C-alpha cells in the first residue's frame, strides 16, 4: 500500500556521508530521479550505476541509495534531492482477463496515488 | 535439437512421508507414491492429498498444568459420550460442548492420581464402563442421566483367591459361625490390606460329625451328613422314641426336604420322616470388616462355617487374589458372556475369567461344573506380564513379551479344557490396541514401532508385518502416547507422538496402503485423543497444551468435518469458533418494493414470520438463493414482518422475487475469544481471506460485514516431493530443471508452489491465479480440475517441488505433473 | 499494443496461453516480461536505423578532444546509435533535394572514463542524427511490433520452457521478421536518384 | 461515483448567516478545510470542529455547516472558503484470495478523483 | 492502456489541410479542446460539429478531425491546439453493474490516468 | 463476411470445428482472436501496398522541418505506409498516363518526441498517398481475406495447440497465399507501357 504522503527528500552533504535512506515505496530501480545542485544553485541530473547504486528497492520499507560509487563524500552547498517521479501512464491490461490477479489491480491503484504524490510536490513548487 | 520439456505425472501420495534414510530405495513402488514431506495434510486411501481441517475450540476444562486424558464411551447406540479424566476427577463431552448442568460441568470424583491416569486400561459393555489399574480398586462406570452420573466400585463376590494353603502347620480357628466373627490364626498371616476382601475357610473332613445310616432315630437339634454336605435336623414325624430316619437320601443343597413319608415301614412299627435343614456344605466364606493383629480378624460370613473351625480348625484357608497390597487387575475385557481380569501387581502373568454370566462373581464349585470361574497363568519364558486381552478368533493376550492367544481347544471353555498358546515373541507396549477389519493395531513394546495383529493362512496363527518400516523417523527416537481411529470418513489412525505432535495414518489393509503424515499445531502441543460416533462421522478429540498468555493451558479439540459444497463452509483453523447466522428456520425472506434495482431505491423487505425488530434498524442482511447472493441495509422499521432495506450491490436478476432459502445477518465485531486471547488468529469471511487481527481483549473487529467468519489460528501445511531418480542407469546425478506444473486440484482454491531449493523461502512462493467469471460481492469460486502452473526455475540437483497454503482455503492434490526437462551429469 | 500487450503476443508466442495482463505482477512471466523487454528494445532497435525512431539534437561541447580531434561531445543520454554528425553550415534547409554524401562528417565514437560515451568531431556546434530510446509503443509499425514480440519470445523461451531448440527456431523467426520490416522500412521512403560522376560534376556543376 | 465535479465553495461576509450548504460529497467530518481572509487581505485556515461544525459527512447529497456557533459576525469583508481535502494516500488493500467488493474499489477511484480534485483547484490558483 | 504521455496537438496551417490527426486515446467526442489561434495571437474555442467534426474516435491508435466543415481551409499563419481534456469526475459507477466487466474498470483506470495527464500537462506551462 | 466470419472460419483452420458463438465472450479461441486477428490485420496491410486499402489525403503541417527539411508534417493516425508524397501542382488531372513517376518528391519518415510518428518533405501543401486500416470484411478481396485467415490461423496455432507442425504446415500455406495475393494485385490494373530513353524524351519531348 501507500500509508504515507512523503514521496521526495532533500538531504545535504554533510562532507563524510554516502548513506542516503528514503521512505518510500519504489516499484523499480530505474525509477529514481536523484538530482544533485551544485554550490550555486544550477540542477544537475546524475546517471544511475554510475554515480550511486540504489539498494533494498522493491521494498515497502523505502530502500537506500549508495551515492556516490566513487569520488569525496558531498560537501557543503552541494545539495543531493531524492524525487519518485512516477510515470504517468496505464501500463496494466485487463480487458483480456485470463486469470484476473487482484494484487493487479491494489498495484495499480499504488501507482495511482504515487503518480498524486510526485504531481502534488511538483505542484507546491509554482 | 527441439527437445520439449517432459512430464512425469504422479499419480498417488500413498505412501505418505518417505523416512531420509529411506530416500535410496528407488527400487520400490514407495518411491514412485511417496512424499518427502507432508505436513498437514492427511492422505487419503485413493490416493490423494487433503489439507487437515481445524480442530474446534470446544472450551478449556481446568487445572491449567495438570495431565489430563480422553476415553470413547456409549450408552448404547442412543448416545456417545467422552469422558475426561484428569487428577481426581471426571467430566464428560458431547457434539464438542460440555454436558451442562446448571450452568456448571458434570463432574464424578475419583481417586485416580494425574499420572496414573494414562495407565488407566477400560472396556465398555451397553451402559456400563469398567476401568481397572494395577495400583486402584476397579471402579464400574455406569450412566443415569445425562445430567446424573455414578462411579462405583467392582463387587467380586466370592472374589479370586489363590490355591489352598498346602502348609499344613498354619491352621486358623473362627471362633464364631455366623454374622460377626472373630478368626484366629496359629501364625502371623493377616495383614492390615485385607480390610474388605472375602477368604475362604473349607472343613479338613466331617470329623465330630455323625453319619448318615439308612434307618435310625435321631435328635430335634443334630449335624448328620452324607457327602461334602452337612444337614441338621428341624422336625420329627411321630414321638421323639418312634421316629425314624428312611430311605430317601439328602440331596439337596438348600431347603428343609424330608427322608421319609411320615407314615409305617411293613412291620418296623415307626413313623419314620425326618426334617433336614441344610447347613455349610464343607466351606464358608467370611467378608473381612476389621484388622485387630496378624493373628486377629474380624469378619462377616457369606454363608455359614462348619463347626470344625470352631473347635477343631482348619488348614485349607484361600486368601483373596486381589486386595491392596498384591494389586488389582490391570487389564480387562469380556469373553463368552464371561468377564476376564489380569495383571495383578504381585501376581502379573495370571487372568481370572468370572463364571458365565455372573459378570461380579467367581465362585468355583468342587464338582468343577463347567460354568465355574477360571484362572490362568501364562509362564513360557520372560516376563510376559498381561496387558492387553482383544477376541479377534478368540480371546488373545498380548503380553510384554509374548502375545499369547487363550482357547478352549475345540470342546468347550471351561476350568479343565482352557488352555493358551503363543504366537510369535515381540511384547507389547501398554497403549490401547486398535481394532481396524479382522485385524488387530497394537504398539509393540518399548513404542517407536506399529505392529498389527491378524491370522494367517501360512503359519496357522496370529501375525502381522510393521507398519512403521516406511516411517520409521517420525517415530524412531519417540514414543507413542496415545491411539484412535477414525473410520468413516477416511480409515487414519491419529497418534501423539510424546513431542506433542501429532501423527496420522490411512490404514486400510484390504487395498495395502500405509499412509504417514507429520501434522502440527502453531503455539500448541497434543496431549490424548479419541474418536466417537457423532452422528455419521467419526469425530476425533483430542486434548492441546497451548501456551496462550505465557501460561500453559489445556483445552478440548475435535477434528471439524470436510464436508462444504462450498468454499465459505470450509475450516481451516485451529482451535477456531464459528459465527454462522445462515439460520432458515421458518424464516423465509423476500425483498420487495421492486425489482432487479440498483440500490438507493426504497425497496421493500419481508420476512415469513417476524424475525424483524426496530432494534435491527442498521444491520445488514444477507438474502442466499442457490449460489448468488445480495446484500441490503436495514434502514427503517415498517413492521415485525414487512421492512424497507437499502440494496449494497444490484440485486441478482436470478434472486428477485422468488423466495429466498436462506438468509441471515452479518456481524462486524466478534466476541467470545477470550480463550484465544492475544494470538495472531486468521479470519476466513464468506470463502474470502480477510487480513489477520491480534485478538484484544477477546473481541475482533472485521472491515466489512460476513455472514459466515471462521477465527481461529493459522494452519501451515506443505508438500514436498522426492528427488527424480531411477533404477538401472539412474538420472538422480544428473542435473534437472523444473518450469512448470500441473496440480491437477479438485475442490480446492489458493495452491502456491515452488522449486525446493535449500534456501527457499516463503517470498518466492508462485501462487495460482483463478478469478475468470467471479461476480462482484461473490468469493473466487472452488476449483476442480487441472491446472497448469509455472514456477521460477533453477539447475539444482534435488529436483523437488514445494506446495505450500499458509491461509484457511481448502486443498486438495490428487496428482503432481511436474513440468521437467533433463539435463547433465557432473 | 502496449508494453502488456507486446509482452502477451510475446508469451502467447512460445506456446504459453496464460497471459501476463502486466508488468510487475509475481509470476516468472511477469519478472521475465520486464527483464527482458527492456533489453530485446533496447538491442533491436540498435540492429538497424528504423526510420520512426530517429533524433536530431546539437550535441553539448566538453571541450579540446584527444590529439588530432579537435572536439569531444557528450555522447547523447537517450541515444542508441550515432548515424550522421553535421553543423547548421553543412545542412541548410531543403539540402535533401541532392542525394550526395556532402553532409558527412569526420566522427568517431570513445570513451573518457570520468562518465559516459564521447562524441569526437572537428566542426564546432555540430549537431547529430541518432536512434532513440523509443519508449512510446504507438510509435512503431505493425511488422516492427512483430519483431519485437517474436525477438522477446527467444530471448524468453529458454527459461519459460528449458528448450534450446525451440530458441534456436525463435531465432529464424525473428531474423525472418526482422528482414522483412528492414525492407519495408527501406521501401517507405524515397530520397532521390543517386547524383552524376565526379568527373563530370567537376565540369557542370550539379 | 463524484459527478459534481466542483470541490469549493466560498462565502463572504454580512453576518447572520450561519448556514453553508457544500455542494459535494466526503467521507470523514475532517475533509472539509475553511480558511478566513480577513477584510482587507489575509488568509486563514480554521481549526474545523473546534471553531465550525458539520452535518454530516457523506450522505451523497452535499450537507451543510454551522458557523458561528459562538456570536455571529463574519467581520465585513472578510470571506469564506470551503474546500474538500485529504491526505493523499491509499489504504484499501486487496489479497489474492481476499474479497472483491464493489464498495471498495469504487470508494478507491473516488478517493483519487477528489484528489484529482483538489490539485485541479489549486492549480488554477496558480 | 495510455502508454503515451502525450495529450497535446499543434497544427500550423497552410491553407489546404482539411484534417488533422491526433495520436492518442479519446472515448467521445467532447474532449479534445481545439483553440483557433489566428496570426493576431489570440485563442477562440472551437465548437463540435458547429465547425469541427471528430472522427476515429475510440481507437488507441488516435484519430483526426475535418476541420471546417463549412469555410475555406485553415489559412496560413494560423495554427489550431488540439487539446484533449477528459473532465474532472468519476462518471462509472462500480456498485452497480452487476456482472464483471473488466472493461469497465479498465477504462476508469485508463480515464483517471488521462486526467492526471492533463493535469501534468497544465502543471509543465507553470 | 464479418470479423465474426472471419475468425469462425480461421478456427476452423486452426483444428477447431465450433462456432464463436457458440464460445461466447469468455473462450481462449476469442481471446486469440481478439489479440492476433487484430495485430495480423495490421501486419498484413504494412507487407503490401495493397491497391483496394489506398487513400490520399492532404497533410498537416506541424513546424519547420529538423536541419535540411522544409517542413514536417504529421503521420495520418489511420496509415502504416506512406508511398508517394506529393502536391497538387507535381500532379495534375490526367497525369497518370504518363506512368514516369515524375510525381515522386523527397520525403522521409522520422519523429519528434512530443507527439506521434512524422513524414519529413519539402514540398509545402503536399499530399499522401498511404494505406489504411481497412476494418470492413466486405472491402477486401477474397484472396486478401483467405490470406488473413491463413496468417491469424498459423499466428495462434501454437497457443491453442503447441504443435510445431501444424504452425510449419500453416505458415507455408500463409506464405503461399500472400505470395498468390501480391501476384492476382499485380496483376489487376494496367497503367502503360514504360516511357523511353531520358536522353530521346530530352531530344524530342516527351
Amino acid at each position: 500500500t501507500v500509508p504515507t504522503n512523503d514521496n521526495r527528500e532533500q538531504y545535504a552533504g554533510n562532507g563524510a556521508t554516502t548513506v542516503f535512506p528514503y521512505a518510500f515505496r519504489i516499484f523499480e530501480s530505474s525509477d529514481l530521479e536523484v538530482y544533485l545542485t551544485d554550490e550555486d544553485g544550477d540542477q544537475a541530473l546524475l546517471i544511475e550505476g554510475t554515480d550511486y547504486t540504489v539498494s533494498g528497492a522493491g521494498d515497502e520499507e523505502g530502500g537506500e541509495i549508495t551515492f556516490p560509487v566513487s569520488g569525496d563524500p558531498l560537501d557543503d552547498g552541494e545539495t543531493l534531492t531524492i524525487l519518485r517521479v512516477i510515470d504517468i501512464t496505464q501500463e496494466t491490461d485487463l480487458k483480456n482477463q485470463g486469470a484476473y490477479y487482484p494484487e493487479v489491480v491494489e498495484d495499480e491503484f499504488d501507482r495511482s496515488r504515487m503518480i498524486d504524490q510526485q504531481q502534488q510536490e511538483q505542484l507546491d513548487r509554482a | 535439437n527441439y527437445q520439449p520439456a517432459s512430464s512425469y505425472i504422479q499419480p498417488s501420495f500413498a505412501g505418505g512421508e518417505l523416512a531420509p534414510s529411506l530416500q535410496g530405495r528407488v527400487d520400490l513402488a514407495r518411491y514412485a507414491i511417496s512424499l518427502k514431506t507432508c505436513r498437514n495434510f492427511v492422505v487419503q486411501p485413493y490416493g490423494g492429498a487433503s489439507n487437515r481441517p481445524g480442530f474446534r475450540f470446544n472450551t478449556a476444562c481446568k487445572y491449567k498444568n495438570y495431565a489430563t486424558r480422553l476415553i470413547p464411551f456409549s450408552f448404547n447406540t442412543e448416545q456417545t459420550y467422552v469422558i475426561e479424566i484428569g487428577h481426581q476427577y471426571m467430566r464428560f463431552h458431547r457434539d464438542g460442548a460440555p454436558v451442562l448442568d446448571g450452568g456448571e460441568p458434570v463432574e464424578v470424583a475419583t481417586s485416580w492420581h494425574r499420572d496414573d491416569i494414562f495407565e488407566i486400561k477400560y472396556v465398555q459393555s451397553a451402559d456400563v464402563l469398567t476401568l481397572v489399574h494395577p495400583d486402584y480398586k476397579p471402579r464400574q462406570l455406569k450412566r443415569y442421566s445425562e445430567t446424573d452420573w455414578v462411579l462405583d466400585f467392582f463387587d467380586n463376590e466370592f472374589g479370586p483367591l489363590q490355591d489352598q494353603n498346602v502348609d499344613e502347620s498354619i491352621t486358623i480357628i473362627s471362633n464364631g459361625v455366623v454374622d460377626l466373627v472373630e478368626l484366629t490364626a496359629s501364625e502371623a498371616i493377616f495383614s492390615e490390606a485385607m480390610v474388605g476382601t472375602t477368604i475362604k475357610l473349607q472343613q479338613v473332613s466331617s470329623g465330630e460329625v455323625a453319619a448318615w445310616q439308612n434307618r435310625s432315630a435321631v435328635e430335634q437339634g443334630d449335624l448328620a451328613y452324607v457327602d461334602e454336605r452337612t444337614y441338621k435336623a428341624t422336625s420329627l414325624s411321630g414321638g421323639v422314641d418312634n421316629t425314624l430316619t428312611g430311605d430317601n437320601t439328602p440331596a439337596h443343597t438348600e431347603g428343609e426336604q424330608w427322608d421319609g413319608p411320615r407314615t409305617t415301614i411293613q412291620g418296623v412299627t415307626e413313623t419314620l420322616g425326618v426334617k433336614w435343614a441344610y447347613l455349610h456344605s464343607g466351606f464358608g466364606y467370611v467378608r473381612i470388616t476389621e484388622h485387630r493383629d496378624d493373628t486377629h480378624i474380624v469378619g462377616r460370613v457369606i454363608g455359614r462355617l462348619p463347626e470344625e473351625i470352631r473347635t477343631e480348625g482348619t488348614y485349607r484357608w484361600s486368601f483373596a487374589a486381589w486386595d491392596s497390597d498384591r494389586g488389582y487387575p490391570g487389564t480387562a475385557s469380556y469373553y463368552q458372556q464371561r468377564l476376564v481380569f489380569a495383571n495383578s501387581r504381585a501376581e502379573p502373568q495370571a487372568f481370572w475369567m468370572s463364571e458365565t454370566g455372573i459378570f461380579n462373581g467367581f465362585k468355583v464349585s468342587f464338582p468343577i461344573e463347567a460354568d465355574d470361574a477360571i484362572t490362568f497363568t501364562l509362564a513360557s519364558r520372560q516376563v510376559n506380564e498381561i496387558r492387553h486381552l482383544i477376541p479377534l478368533g478368540s480371546l488373545l493376550a498380548l503380553t510384554s513379551g509374548a502375545e499369547w492367544m487363550i482357547s478352549d481347544n475345540d470342546q468347550g471353555l471351561a476350568p479343565d479344557t482352557v488352555s493358551a498358546d503363543v504366537q510369535g515373541y515381540r511384547g507389547a507396549s501398554d497403549v490401547t490396541p486398535l481394532l481396524i477389519g479382522s485385524s488387530a493395531l497394537y504398539v509393540q513394546a518399548r513404542g517407536t514401532v506399529i505392529r498389527d495383529l491378524a491370522y494367517s493362512f501360512e503359519l496357522d496363527g496370529y501375525t502381522g508385518d510393521d507398519l512403521t518400516i516406511f516411517s520409521n523417523h517420525l517415530l524412531k527416537d519417540y514414543t507413542i502416547k496415545d491411539w484412535a481411529y477414525a473410520q468413516e470418513p477416511d480409515s487414519v489412525v491419529w497418534l501423539v507422538r510424546s513431542d506433542g505432535a501429532l501423527l496420522s495414518m490411512t490404514y486400510q489393509r484390504e487395498q495395502q496402503v500405509v499412509a504417514w503424515a507429520r501434522h502440527d499445531t502453531v503455539d500448541g502441543e497434543f496431549e490424548s485423543v479419541a474418536v466417537i460416533a457423532e452422528g455419521s462421522r467419526d469425530v476425533p478429540y483430542a486434548i492441546v497444551k497451548r501456551q496462550v498468555g505465557g501460561e500453559t493451558v489445556r483445552y478440548i479439540e475435535y477434528l471439524d468435518s470436510r464436508r462444504f459444497s462450498h468454499v465459505e463452509d470450509f475450516f481451516c483453523v485451529d482451535s477456531g469458533l464459528t459465527y454462522d447466522g445462515r439460520s432458515s428456520t421458518g424464516a423465509l425472506l423476500t425483498i420487495g418494493g421492486g425489482t432487479n434495482w440498483t440500490t438507493d431505491e426504497d425497496l421493500t423487505l419481508t420476512a415469513s414470520a417476524s424475525s424483524f425488530s426496530p432494534s435491527d434498524v442498521g444491520r445488514r442482511v444477507r438474502v442466499y438463493t442457490g449460489d448468488k447472493f445480495a446484500d441490503v441495509d436495514v434502514d427503517a422499521y415498517v413492521s415485525a414482518t414487512s421492512v424497507a432495506v437499502s440494496a449494497v450491490r444490484i440485486v441478482p436478476e436470478e434472486l428477485r422475487g422468488v423466495q429466498g432459502d436462506r438468509w441471515g445477518f452479518m456481524a462486524k465485531t466478534l466476541t467470545g475469544l477470550d480463550h484465544l486471547e492475544g494470538k495472531t488468529v486468521s479470519i476466513l469471511a464468506d470463502g474470502n481471506v480477510h487480513a489477520p487481527e491480534v485478538v484484544t481483549g477477546g473481541q475482533v473487529t472485521l472491515d466489512y460485514s460476513a455472514a459466515v467468519v471462521h477465527v481461529g489460528l493459522p494452519i501451515e501445511s506443505d508438500i514436498e516431493t522426492l528427488p527424480i531418480s531411477s533404477s538401472g542407469a539412474t538420472v538422480r546425478d544428473s542435473h534437472k530443471a523444473i518450469v512448470g506444473v500441473g496440480i491437477q486440484l479438485e475442490k480446492s482454491r489458493g495452491v502456491f508452489a515452488a522449486r525446493s531449493r535449500r534456501d527457499f523461502t516463503s517470498s518466492d512462493l508462485i501462487e495460482l491465479k483463478q478469478r475468470d467469471a467471479e461476480d462482484w460481492g461473490e468469493a473466487t469460486g472452488l476449483e476442480t480440475g487441472l491446472v497448469e502452473l509455472g514456477i521460477p526455475t533453477s539447475w539444482d540437483k534435488d529436483g523437488s517441488l514445494f506446495i505450500r497454503q499458509s491461509d484457511p482455503l481448502p486443498l486438495t492434490i490428487l496428482s503432481i505433473i511436474p513440468r521437467v526437462v533433463m539435463g547433465g551429469k557432473g | 499494443p502496449s508494453k502488456v500487450d507486446i509482452c502477451n503476443r510475446a508469451l502467447s508466442n512460445t506456446g504459453t496461453d496464460i497471459t501476463i495482463a502486466s508488468l510487475t505482477e509475481k509470476s516468472k512471466e511477469a519478472r521475465l516480461c520486464q527483464q527482458w523487454y527492456d533489453a530485446t528494445l533496447a538491442s533491436l532497435l540498435r540492429t538497424y536505423q528504423w526510420a520512426f525512431a530517429q533524433r536530431r539534437v546539437t550535441l553539448a561541447l566538453i571541450g579540446v578532444g584527444p590529439a588530432g580531434w579537435r572536439h569531444k561531445y557528450r555522447y547523447p543520454t537517450d541515444a542508441i546509435t550515432i548515424h550522421d554528425v553535421f553543423t547548421a553550415d553543412t545542412y541548410p534547409d531543403g539540402a535533401s533535394e541532392f542525394t550526395d554524401g556532402r553532409y558527412r562528417q569526420i566522427f568517431q565514437i570513445a570513451s573518457d572514463g570520468e562518465g559516459g560515451r564521447l562524441v569526437l568531431a572537428n566542426c564546432e556546434d555540430a549537431m547529430c542524427r541518432y536512434t532513440s530510446d523509443i519508449e512510446d509503443p504507438n510509435l512503431m509499425p505493425p511488422d516492427f511490433s512483430t519483431a519485437l514480440e517474436m525477438m522477446l519470445a527467444k530471448n524468453i523461451a529458454m527459461p519459460m520452457t528449458g528448450n534450446p531448440g525451440l530458441m534456436t527456431v525463435l531465432a529464424q523467426q525473428a531474423a525472418s521478421l526482422v528482414s522483412d520490416a528492414i525492407a519495408r522500412d527501406q521501401n517507405e521512403g524515397y530520397r532521390n536518384p543517386l547524383p552524376y560522376a565526379s568527373w563530370t560534376r567537376a565540369n557542370i556543376g550539379d
